[PDB]
């Protein structure tokens, strides 16, 4: 039953006031993209910075197993858009926040689905 | 000068036609570093300018394009270069990278170990090498042709590069190989490219464009490497990154280049013509199978 929950160990390491995981590969883009959290190509906007998924993944970076029966990674081979105001800790940001299934934006940093984009059909 | 708004500078044709002797590479701005956009890594800027330049070439870009990238690892444990290639290459392109040391990558598949142990039964559409042996810094004798990983690449280009395929091998003043320059003569065109972000280094990417499998011209490695140092010594390049501030047309267009398996004898002058324009890629279209040898002892 023993499991080495890294996320909780990293949140505590940051709460203790520790320098976050650096060397996150930041990409060069126009900054005029959709704005979605995770994409197959840099989609940053005037308020975001795009990075390489694998370089922002705690599991990939720490050479540990991904929380999933098959052990599949959702950042590797993708590009994660991070708010310019949180770009100092891209890895920690992808853990403390979750993406939206409706618009794909970060909940709290782009998503506005809980304000009626459409009238739920009728 | 005016070549500051370009991603880099290519070795002029009149410099390749010379027959100079090898000499110490004395760059005028050696050590000077370039000003990069806030928070951008050096190898992200470098691979960006390299890709920006490749866009101007007659590269063959088919559907489900195959690209292998040797020396993709770094002493930071990440693949900035692979991240750029992943961005630049059309969505659905098969990208495989490899390094001597372990690292995290956005590649569809990563192999860890000496490129010597890397084996594959498939031909590739594009080969990118950024491999450099640190032991090269120990300059104790003449600057002679290096072997090591260059031996492998020269063989991998002949056995695993698809006709119409292109390459981009990174070299320096002391990190170079005679047989590598001789192979550039087996392509429809070639050149020594120098990124502006690293124009203060003797580094350059030898670029073969549209492999033909047969020599078009008789190049001499030692002489051609002497022509390069001479060009670099007599032509100081100013450090620039102005090409990095415009990513509007960076992605490689999916030219949908044709892919045919034409044996070894149906290669007439009408096909060599099609290979020399990136309109054709000659190789098998089976499933990609790669592997790394494990030395047990
Ligand atoms: C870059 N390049 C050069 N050549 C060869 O070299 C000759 C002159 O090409 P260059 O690159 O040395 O010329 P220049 O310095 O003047 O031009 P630049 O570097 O800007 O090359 C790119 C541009 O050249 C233009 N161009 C086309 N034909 C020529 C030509 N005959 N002379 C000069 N420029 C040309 C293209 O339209 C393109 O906009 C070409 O006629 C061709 O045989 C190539 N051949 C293939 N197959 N693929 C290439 O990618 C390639
Ligand atoms: C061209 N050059 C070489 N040397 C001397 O000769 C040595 C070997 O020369 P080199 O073949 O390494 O070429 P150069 O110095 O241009 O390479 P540079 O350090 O810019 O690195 C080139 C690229 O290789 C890779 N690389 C360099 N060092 C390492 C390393 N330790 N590990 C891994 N990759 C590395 C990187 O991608 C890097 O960008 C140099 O370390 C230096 O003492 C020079 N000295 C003067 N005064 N002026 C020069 O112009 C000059
Ligand atoms: C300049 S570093 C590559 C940096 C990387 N392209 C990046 O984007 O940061 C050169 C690499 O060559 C690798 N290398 C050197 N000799 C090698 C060999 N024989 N086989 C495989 N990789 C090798 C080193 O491990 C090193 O990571
Ligand atoms: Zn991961
Ligand atoms: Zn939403």
């Amino acid at each position: 039953a023993f499991a080495v929950d890294a996320a909780k160990a990293y949140k505590d390491y940051l709460a203790s006031g520790g320098q976050p995981i650096t060397n996150c590969v930041k990409m060069l883009c126009t900054h005029t993209g959709t704005g979605q959290a995770i994409t197959v190509t840099p989609e940053a906007n005037m308020d975001q910075e795009s990075f390489g998924g694998a370089s922002c993944c705690l599991y990939c970076r720490c050479h540990i197993d991904h929380p999933n029966p098959k052990g599949f990674c959702d950042l590797k081979g993708k590009y994660v858009q991070i708010p310019t105001t949180c770009a100092n800790d891209p890895v920690g940001f992808t853990l403390k926040n979750t993406v939206c299934t409706v618009c794909g934006m970060w909940k709290g940093y782009g998503c506005s689905c809980d304000q009626l984009r459409e009238p739920m059909l009728q | 000068s005016s070549q500051a708004w370009q991603p880099g500078v290519a070795m002029p044709n009149l410099y390749k036609m010379q027959r100079m002797l090898l000499e110490k590479c004395d760059l005028q701005n050696y050590g000077d570093s370039a000003t990069l956009p806030k928070g951008i890594m050096m190898n992200v800027a470098k691979y960006t300018q390299l890709c920006q330049y490749l866009n101007t070439l007659t590269l063959a870009v088919p559907y489900n394009m195959r690209v292998i990238h040797f020396g993709a690892g770094s002493d930071k444990g990440v693949a900035p270069g692979t991240a750029v290639l992943r961005q630049w290459l059309p969505t659905g392109t098969l990208l495989v990278d490899s390094d001597l040391n372990d690292f995290v990558s956005d590649a569809d598949s990563t192999l860890i170990g000496d490129c010597a142990t890397v084996h594959t039964a498939n031909k590739w559409d594009l080969i990118i090498s950024d491999m450099y042996d640190p032991k090269t810094k120990n300059v104790t004798k003449e600057n002679d042709s290096k072997e090591g990983f260059f031996t492998y690449i020269c063989g991998f280009i002949q056995q695993k590069l698809a006709l119409g395929g292109s390459v981009a091998i990174k070299i320096t003043e002391h990190s170079w190989n005679a047989d590598l320059y001789k192979l550039m003569g087996h392509f429809a065109w070639w050149t020594a490219f120098v990124t502006n972000v690293n124009a203060s280094s003797s580094e350059a990417f030898l670029i073969g464009c549209n492999y033909l499998g047969k020599p078009r011209e008789q190049i001499d490695g030692y002489v051609m490497h002497a022509n390069y140092i001479f060009w670099r010594n007599t032509n100081p390049i100013q450090l620039s990154s102005y090409s990095l501030f415009d990513m509007s047309k960076f992605p490689l267009k999916l030219r949908g280049t044709a892919v045919m398996s034409l044996k070894e004898g149906q290669i007439n002058d009408m096909i060599l013509s099609l290979l020399s324009k990136g309109r054709l890629i000659i190789r098998e279209n089976n499933r990609v199978v790669i592997s790394s040898d494990v030395l047990v002892n």
